[PDB]
């Protein structure tokens, strides 16, 4: 239950990027609204699941050198 | 798509308001004849008295349906919200991006029209 | 209280022993050094049934299950037949021992 | 009692994350606000609770070092 | 369970109003019988002059409970709400979670069937 | 009578930490209201509530080096 | 009069830190409310009060060393 | 479907930036309103998802010297 | 199609530089409210739009020092 | 239309200075309001406009020195 989990995770972000993050509903009395969250702590939660979950790598170690 | 720069913006917050409020509306019978929409369902309490004591304390149920899916609903057919049933009596016209169904229950009273 | 400790020699002969990667199908957890094929429907990776004649492609390398999208595999060396984890479906010997012909795996 | 609350946590924690952390619901005559936290106090509880709970390893001690 | 991801919010929201305010009351005669329910009471006035001077001042008590325990309540049976006694004479229809019960005081008058 | 003090001071940190801790709560003509406590304040406390009781310890002396 | 003053402050404390501490009341036409305390400053009281009565040893003088 | 995202990304940034992100609508009790953003985290976010997708090359690797 | 783009957001700077750059608007019952955007970023946008598209030369680099 | 855009601009800058930067304007049943922008950078924005247009000398080359 990894890999929707990101796929929800994902598509929340990219709707909050563009314009589809939903804050406040409401209907003559029957109104509700939910908390927002931050972009910089949306990105590391994606990247910490899909790390977690077993796709494929995205990062590597340090970096080598040489003359 | 229309020449509103609102209405589009209407029509997003309708889709969103059906999303996160209301529940799933099966209709049976009528041109549609089986069909599911999304819509806000209420049922506001009222009452008559009549004579000296005839309290006949009924509801009113609204649905708050976009019109698009509901064009050429006509009257006489019913409706089911999940387990219940109801019958269309009366559209609202649009507003701009959807209109008002209001209900009744049981059974369209016959025709009477010719 | 007799402790035995045996020494590990998976391979049983001096040719090199490469490794592949690819996307597998395990719908078991699948230990490592066991026999599989190349599904026939969806071209996944599975464990080898052990009564497909031929069909078996490699030996895992490394412990898997469902869970793992990819999995890597011996693709070339020659093993010995003993630490070869068999289907039990596979019941003589003798097609336990020719599985592998035509492939850069073989047994002993 | 660790394991229900660990996974309340963390469903919460996806829940708050994407889109539905309700602060407010208000039907007509009846509004209540439930309070509200950050992420980060979210994510150190969530990590130290799965910690003391009987777990899978998270946490490695230091990291030697060889030539 | 609710298919609108807002109606658990707001049983949420009247289960944590009943536990916040109000009180519990056990349920007389009716097809419950013995059993206890929690609700929050509320009693405005209500003034009728009749005559020239009639006046019949009373009150006109309320409870609000949710909607899961106040099936099949009907309308003859009684109640005791802490150690003053009432009676439900009418129902509310459900609002998503909950319905407002009216009692009046003393005993039911009568039933007149049939 | 600080067992059901602990008990209910977790509690209230497990609420307040998820959703479930409400801060207001308004009737038709009846609202009502808390004030709100910080999260690492409620964690201070709860350590301080566990210490002081008599149950099992949470926490031992400084640590040595050796060779 | 003090012992019982320490009881109330402590009381206080506990229910404030939990859920408790009522900020305001709205009746009908009945509005009421209490200016809240911050849970440090009422620590510190509580701890003045409870040393300065007739309680037992809580403090400790300094400590000495020794090879 | 990278470059759909994309195009719909750049889109509500060139939006945001000229006049008519819409931040609230409301008709006759019929309110709504999406969370805003910042023109920063926007512009990053674009970038990255052109990295991610197949896009031409807008960057390169340093720069060497020479006399 | 990036010179019409230039255009549009070069009219909307002057407008808001002006007086036209409407937030809200409000009709006995709709009312529309648009993010606000400011001008340090409207102009980097516009610098970045104006240099990548098939603007003209606006732009020279570093600069020679003789005797 | 660089003439007739500096104008423009330049009244506005005067009046916003003076008394009539409009706000918002509100008739019974339609109120909408304009952003509102600093001065500083409207001036800036005004001298740059200026001297991309081909009015009159506004500046000069550093300065000289001479015993």
């Amino acid at each position: 239950t990894r890999q929707e989990e990101l796929a929800a995770a994902r598509a929340a972000l990219h709707d909050l990027m563009t314009g589809k993050r939903v804050a406040t509903v409401q209907k003559d009395g029957r109104r509700v609204e939910f908390t927002a969250t931050s972009v910089s702590d949306l990105k590391k939660y994606i990247a910490e699941l899909e790390v977690q979950t077993g796709m494929t790598q995205r990062r590597r170690g340090p970096a080598g050198f040489y003359v | 798509d229309f020449d509103n720069l609102f209405d589009a913006a209407i029509a997003r917050a309708d889709e969103t308001i059906r999303g996160y409020m209301g529940t799933s509306a099966t209709i049976t019978s009528g041109e549609q004849s089986g069909a599911v929409i999304r819509g806000v369902f209420d049922d506001p309490e009222n009452i008559s008295y009549a004579g000296q004591g005839v309290r006949v304390e009924g509801s009113s149920p609204s649905l708050f349906v976009r019109t698009d899916e509901v064009r050429q609903l006509r009257r006489g057919d019913t409706l089911t919200i999940g387990e219940e049933n109801f019958w269309v009596d009366r559209v609202s016209p649009d507003d701009g991006g959807s209109c008002h169904l209001w209900l009744g229950r049981g059974v369209p009273p016959a025709v009477n029209r010719r | 209280s007799k402790e035995t400790f045996t020494h590990y020699q998976p391979q049983g002969n001096s040719d090199p022993a490469h490794t592949a990667t690819a996307p597998g199908g395990l719908s078991a957890k699948a230990p490592a050094m066991t026999p599989l094929m190349l599904d026939t429907s969806s071209r996944k990776l599975v464990a080898w049934d052990g009564t497909t004649d031929g069909a078996a492609v490699g030996i895992l390398a490394v412990a898997a299950d469902q869970t793992s999208t990819t999995l890597t595999f011996y693709k070339s060396g020659t093993f010995r037949y003993e630490d070869v984890l068999w289907p039990e479906a596979a019941s003589d010997e003798t097609k336990k021992r020719t599985a592998f012909a035509g492939t850069a795996i073989s047994i002993v």
